[PDB]
């Protein structure tokens, strides 16, 4: 938890 | 109907709606969290009544809702929403509703939903999500 | 355009 | 099948993938802007062969996906997109596929989409999108 | 002094705050935007008086931050901000204050400022910056 | 971690 | 205005 | 000098520069991650050499940077970047050049830098910083 990435807003998956 | 927009907040605390299991969905009124208070947005009213409300208290913040579904079909020749369904990291709540027509779902898998727009007439015509981290 | 509104992503609308 | 995750981008350039109009949807390739060049992404392919591959080279940035569509279903007994459609602020791309099973959707009124993850065996087994402003 | 965050909203509609020529900033109530609507975000005020009240009341929406700036220097040896100036893109609004010390400056290029949080005793001790698209 | 509490983006304090 | 070109928060410059 | 812009990336892997003790900061260069992997983007140049080369490599993905600050100053009329130093979550790389002048400060509570953009001639001119989640 709280690191150097970039954090992205993702929605899905579809197809499960 | 009448159309709506709460706009975005910090996240969501309760969710209350109506639902007919004849015909569709109803008002719509959502307590969202506002840097950590509690903000009760405007009461969006079906015109009608005959209804069966849910409310929906989310366990705030360690709760959240991570997926909304539903149904979408014609009554009276109106397309609206018919059955919702909240699924949060802790449990699900629904489907409320007829769960007949075309089917949709947004499952978040990062992210938060922080708002709601919309219209409502006599049943919850259609509506959409804020997102955020 | 460019104005001082705070943006947001918004998805749907679902029932059209 | 293998996953894969494009991870995020500035926005898109181009979309290739397969299709069978009796099976479902196969491998896929994007083509990203990464500030303002091109970013080919690697290619996501099936494991099988048979498909007929479509391109949809987007007019960036003048033109970019407001909705994405399609239908889930399953085949052989594995539960894969089957059909697929790309719609943008210029035209709609598809839909591609079979149209038979559960439909999803995706419209969006305000952002956009940054990029793909998701697994591909012998066709699309499911996706996610990356969203942003 | 006591610590303040009045958290994120949608933008800016007015800042009042004091200021003393001889020693620091003083108090702090920021007026908010919040999906439209106007949101009068809590008084942080000073432990004493002797100081002068400047209202910035912004054009919103048309007229937003487009850097704020100040010094920061030790009042009988506590660090506070002794200086602020606003700058929109359609006026500047200061400096207000001492401007001797340290100079600090955060301009934006793209971007809003959505928010403040902080911590206020006699005098301004220091603050924070939301920042949102 | 991992909550349902919206993220925001903070830069400073200045005045320490 | 409005188009497929993903924003960002940029601060700055410095140095002017 | 000549302007550049790196654009946004997901993240910082290392930065090389060039100081001069005498005169100023001289060419850049970042390794930025994008999705997980290495990112070397262009190396941004001085005009002219005599300089002193620093590589900061951070220890990607626990170790990032929490504030850029540094001083400005006049070298033979032009007004330049004449000092940088960043400090991360893990140590404080610098002050690398000359810390006369007028002083400036990124210090960031919660987000990334995840690019650069500006302009170098003999030395660096000026320069800003994309931030996000």
């Amino acid at each position: 938890g709280r690191n150097g990435k970039s954090q992205s807003i993702i929605v899905g998956p579809w197809g499960d | 109907g009448v159309t709506f927009d709460d706009g975005a907040y910090t996240g969501i605390r309760e969710i209350n709606f109506e639902y007919n299991s004849e015909t569709a969905i109803g008002g719509l009124r959502v307590t969202y969290d506002l840097n950590g208070m509690p903000f009760v947005a405007e009461d969006h009213k079906s015109f009608i009544t005959g209804f069966k409300p849910v409310k929906i208290s989310l366990e705030f913040p360690s709760e959240y809702i991570v997926e909304v579904s539903g149904y979408v079909g014609k009554v009276e020749g109106y397309t609206v929403i018919r059955s919702l369904t909240f699924k949060t990291n802790k449990q699900t709540y629904g489907p409320y509703g007829v769960t007949n027509g075309t089917p949709f779902s947004l499952p978040i898998e990062n992210g938060l939903i922080v708002g709601f727009k919309g219209s409502i007439g006599y049943w919850l015509d259609y509506f959409s999500i804020y997102l955020s981290l």
